[PDB]
């Protein structure tokens, strides 16, 4: 809502940050396996559960 | 003073917008500066040497045509 | 439009291009490309014209690029160059904005050389700076056009090949500045001698030094004689182009760096790089016409009205005849404060004039500066249509807000630029440096891209 | 402004249906 | 011109704090650069100038 | 805090300050809108910092 | 359009080049 | 004679005979322009927007039992078009329909 | 990349493919079948009927509840469709096929369609939801293609009011070629 605490206000900033795609050049990484972030969310499809 | 200040403030301001361009411009530092006055030096010295032969060697082929 | 792509459309359709490389060539071989392309040309500099008979010699025609193929130097397929984005930039011509037709483009330069060439050599050829041809007859006046036609040709083709990537940048840059560079070299160690009453005198200031530092039996004569020469050059001369030079290097290198990235992708970060100097050597250029017409103008209007002084006050002319050329000088009036002073002396005997001629240099060349960004589609309009259509943006900014942040730099790196362009070239004439700062700024620009060039691939190399 | 250019640029911009596919792209050429 | 620890040790305590806030307002100075496009120079003497701090930090405590 | 804000961008660029606005950032960061006094040029000061 | 090849310039130039001699050394060496 | 004009009267009441409320202006328009396809034989049909005023003045379900139309063929422009004519539809205005013929209109 | 089959003069013929298209498997393999062994030129004027409904491709195999038409009669068959998504892909494919034709210099108003094969490609997931709270698949089912074109005795010349078209062109084709440029 509007009415928000500190608190909770910066855990959705933390899951803010950590939604986006990977950076392409970790792909030319030596040992690299990850293709894509497999831990995106989206806001209607799963509820973050607080 | 209208004919003054019409004129005065544009040129004024010319130079308060000089100044702060070359506050802006990233100036070559000494190490830079150093690294290309070498390099230039040199590549001078290649093309104009090249050519100063050139213009030399024909000079008494130049004499055999004329 | 129409009946000027479809005019053009046909003759390009039989023009000759090159071939592309398929795969990306090595450095090595680039420079193998690179040093016979310079080799080439300057063998045909050293070649002076077959049939040039009458007048302009044969002494000259020995010695110097006067008289030589390449009497037009660059200039034919450089003013192509610069009338077409004139025009481009000018709006007289609509933009064929496909890559093939923009090829097709360039096309029609590359036609505009070549009628330039035969333009200004049929020209010459009439103005009798070979002679008259009722007197050499048309057979050596065709042959002064073809030699100096195929030429272009050549000059104009070998260029290309290596900007395309069979070589290393652009031969015209890399022919202007040798020759700027073997100027300067050959004034600094030509082995020519002149007859003095004295005796022969080295051309090379160099080779005079120690040619006078050896002969003379006082030291202290020498010191004087080959560094203050005025009939021939001295190593002062050759010490003030040192110091320019330097500080041409040191001012090579401003510029504001702004921020862009790609709109597609994230990170990615690049500079959009606006130097000092915006506008090159043009504006000097345009103040050289100004200055140059000026004076052709106000010597025949006085001629015909010297009675006015509405003519009179503009300028007073006197016709100098000092061995070479007749030399205009502006006696008085307008004209004399809108020419140079000749000597040091004369700078100080007349301190108001200095500041008024000085002043007026600037002026106009960061004005000429200014107006010409706008002429040639390098405004801030201009520039943020470019980003746009490359997909570029800056970081927090929209599309339209690009155009006010550029503003903040472009017109005023355009006058600065103009009036340090402006400024350099008085300094370095006044210090008497040779070629003067449009040479210098050329020549230092260019030997930066070839070191760019060889320091990347150095990695390896 | 008149309100009266509200009709008259809706009557000129009917008139399109018989220039299909070389409609002007603006009616105020000048500037 | 690189800090190292070695040539900070004798040194004394208002010497380094003067030492420290000139890296400081040398780093203040990167991170304004970071944001205005600075060149990758003056990127990568961001980390080069963090850890001068942290030595000089170091040598005090 | 604002007083913090206020005092540190006066030593850091020895500038008067007339007062300080402040949000946290979706992202939390927290944005300061510092405003100069009138003796001051924002413009000129963001050269002198290099903004602009 | 027309296209030509990189060496087709070297030698086609070249061969001008020499051309540019004949006509230097036989119109000098036929009338001297 | 490829550009020629005629004028008609589209009899709408037998051309939507039966045709449900909701469908009734819009099966006019359908009808419109598939007369005028028959009669000038051009794919390429564009009804004027006088014309749709026309047909839809007194709602979906009240269509205009006739109306006086005009064809005119005129050249395609457009030389991308496959069809180099095409059929333009405008309306006419007409206190009565009695006695009124199929005309040719000269230009 | 294999084919099913060999063509019989490699020199004499033309190939094209596709894989992972998003039209009916059912639909273009019944659709294949009806141009299977025709003239290209023949085979692309038919394709065109079916889009305009003036011919149909008889559902032979996959024929479960098809209607009847009176152009099916024309195939000694009483099932037929106007698939035309299938028409419209094969199309794209004999294009692309032809062109083939043309950079192997080949004479491109003999070609006959030889082989022609549609080939089941993995199908794509999505769902639909179902009464009592039940989730169902909602499934694609996509197809490779491939036809292999060989030259025969008979010519048919093009089209006059085909040859005749314009070149297109395409805006967005022009900006990526300039952003590349
Ligand atoms: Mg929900
Ligand atoms: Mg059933
Ligand atoms: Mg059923
Ligand atoms: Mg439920």
């Amino acid at each position: 809502s509007s009415h928000k605490t500190f608190r909770i206000k910066r855990f959705l900033a933390k899951k803010q940050k950590q939604n986006r795609p990977i950076p392409q050049w970790i792909w030319m990484k030596t040992g690299n396996k990850i293709r894509y972030n497999s831990k995106r969310r989206h806001w209607r499809r799963t509820k973050l559960g607080l | 003073m209208d004919q003054v200040m019409q004129f005065v403030e544009p040129s004024r301001q010319f130079v308060k917008d000089s100044i702060r361009l070359v506050k802006r411009c990233t100036k070559p530092d000494r190490k830079e500066f150093q690294k290309i006055a070498m390099a230039t030096a040199i590549g001078f010295a290649i093309m104009g040497f090249i050519g100063f032969f050139v213009k030399l060697i024909h000079i008494p082929i130049n004499n055999i045509i004329v | 439009a129409i009946k000027f792509l479809e005019v053009i459309k046909p003759f390009c359709v039989i023009l000759p291009e090159i071939q592309k490389p398929e795969r990306k060539i090595q450095f090595k071989e680039k420079v193998l490309w690179t040093a016979i392309t310079l080799f080439i040309f300057l063998v045909c500099c050293q070649i002076p014209l077959f049939g040039i008979m009458s007048s302009d010699f044969y002494w000259m025609r020995v010695i110097l690029n006067r008289g030589t193929l390449m009497e037009l130097g660059i200039s034919p397929i450089v003013t192509s160059g610069l009338i077409m984005q004139l025009l481009a930039g000018a709006k007289i011509i609509e933009v064929g904005d496909t890559p093939k037709d923009r090829a097709l483009f360039n096309g029609a330069q590359k036609l505009f050389g070549m009628i330039i060439t035969i333009g200004q050599s049929i020209v010459y050829v009439m103005t009798g700076m070979y002679g008259d041809p009722s007197e050499m007859g048309a057979g050596i006046c065709l042959l002064i056009t073809i030699q100096l036609f195929v030429a272009g040709l050549i000059v104009l083709l070998l260029d290309e090949l290596l900007q395309k990537g069979y070589g290393l940048g652009s031969g015209i840059s890399l022919f202007i500045a040798t020759n700027i560079c073997e100027t300067i070299v050959w004034k600094a160690f030509s082995p020519t001698t002149v007859n003095t009453g004295r005796g022969m005198e080295f051309e090379g200031a160099i080779i005079a030094l120690f040619h006078l530092l050896a002969t003379r039996t006082d030291k202290v004569r020498a010191l004087r004689e080959a560094f203050y020469r005025q009939n021939l050059p001295n190593l002062m001369n050759l010490i003030a182009t040192i110091f320019v030079f330097a500080v041409v290097i040191y001012f090579q290198g401003f510029r504001v760096d702004l921020p862009i990235k790609s709109a597609r992708y994230r990170g990615q970060y690049n500079t959009y790089p606006i130097k000092l100097f915006y506008t090159s050597n043009i504006p000097i250029i345009l103040q050289s016409a100004l200055v140059s017409n000026l004076y052709v103008i106000s010597q025949m209007l006085s001629a015909r009205f010297s009675g006015n002084l509405l003519v009179s006050l503009l300028g007073t002319w006197s016709d100098t005849s000092s061995g070479g050329p007749a030399r205009a000088y502006p006696v008085g009036g307008l004209c004399h404060y809108l020419s140079p002073p000749e000597s040091f002396g004369s700078v100080l005997e007349d301190p108001v004039h200095a500041v008024v001629y000085i002043v007026f240099m600037l002026g106009s060349c960061a004005f000429f500066s200014k107006t010409w960004i706008e002429v040639s589609g390098s405004s801030a309009k201009d520039v943020a249509k470019q980003l746009k259509e490359q997909q570029m943006v800056m970081r927090g900014h929209r599309e339209t807000s690009m155009v006010h942040e550029l503003n903040r730099y472009i017109p005023t790196a355009a006058a600065f630029g103009g009036l340090c362009i402006g400024a350099l070239s008085v300094l370095a004439d006044f210090l008497g440096a040779i070629g003067s700062g449009t040479g210098i700024l050329l020549a230092v620009t260019i030997i930066y891209q070839y070191f760019e060039i060889f320091v990347k691939e150095q990695s390896e190399v | 402004v008149a309100k009266q250019r509200i009709r008259m640029a809706n009557e000129k911009h009917s008139k399109n249906i018989t220039q299909r596919g070389n409609v002007a792209k603006t009616s105020r050429n000048a500037p | 011109a690189k800090i190292k620890a070695r040539d900070l040790r004798g040194k004394k305590k208002e010497e380094l704090l003067k030492q420290l806030d000139d890296l400081k307002v040398e780093l203040s100075q990167l991170r304004v650069a970071k944001v205005t496009g600075g060149a990758a120079s003056k990127l990568s003497k961001i980390r080069v100038v963090r850890k001068s701090i942290a030595r000089v930090l170091t040598v005090i405590n | 805090n604002k007083h913090q804000i206020k005092q540190a961008v006066k030593k850091l660029y020895d500038i008067d300050v007339a007062k300080v606005n402040t949000l946290i950032r979706p992202d939390g960061e927290k944005k300061a809108y510092v405003r100069l006094a009138p003796d001051y040029d924002a413009l000129d000061v963001a050269n002198k910092i290099g903004i602009i | 359009g027309l296209k030509v090849g990189p060496v087709p310039v070297l030698v086609m130039s070249l061969l001008f080049i020499a051309s540019v001699f004949m006509l230097h050394i036989w119109g000098k060496y036929t009338r001297s | 004679n490829e550009v020629v004009t005629r004028e008609y009267t589209i009899n709408i009441h037998k051309r939507i005979h039966g045709v449900g409320f909701k469908k009734r202006a819009p099966r006019a328009l359908k009808e419109i322009r598939k007369f005028a396809m028959k009669e000038m034989g051009t794919p390429d049909v564009r009804i004027d927007t006088r014309l749709n005023k026309a047909v839809w003045a007194k709602g979906i379900r009240n269509v205009p039992y006739r109306i006086r139309v005009r064809l005119s063929r005129k050249r395609n422009e457009d030389e991308d078009s496959p069809n180099k004519l095409y059929t333009l539809v405008t309306y006419v205005p007409v206190t009565t329909f009695k006695n009124l013929q199929t005309v040719n209109v000269d230009e | 990349v294999r084919y099913s089959l060999d063509p019989e003069n490699p020199t004499k013929s033309c190939k094209s493919r596709g894989s992972n298209l998003r039209v009916h498997f059912k639909n273009t393999r019944e659709t294949a079948q009806a141009i299977k062994g025709m003239h290209i030129r023949k085979a692309t004027k038919y394709l065109k009927d079916v889009t305009l409904k003036k011919q149909c491709v008889p559902f032979r195999r996959y024929n479960g509840g098809v209607g009847r038409c009176a152009q099916a009669k024309q195939w000694g068959w009483t099932q037929g469709r106007w698939p035309k998504k299938s028409a419209e892909f094969l199309l794209h494919m004999l294009k692309n096929a032809e062109s083939n034709a043309e950079l192997k210099g080949l004479d491109v108003d003999s070609l006959v369609i030889e082989h022609i094969q549609v080939n089941k490609a993995p199908k794509m997931r999505r769902r639909t939801y179902r009464a009592h709270g039940r989730i169902n698949p909602y499934m694609s089912s996509p197809c490779h293609i491939e036809m292999i074109l060989t030259e025969k005795e008979q010519i048919v010349p093009k089209p006059e009011e085909e040859v005749a078209q314009k070149k297109k062109i395409s805006q967005k084709k022009l900006k990526k070629q300039k952003l590349m440029a």
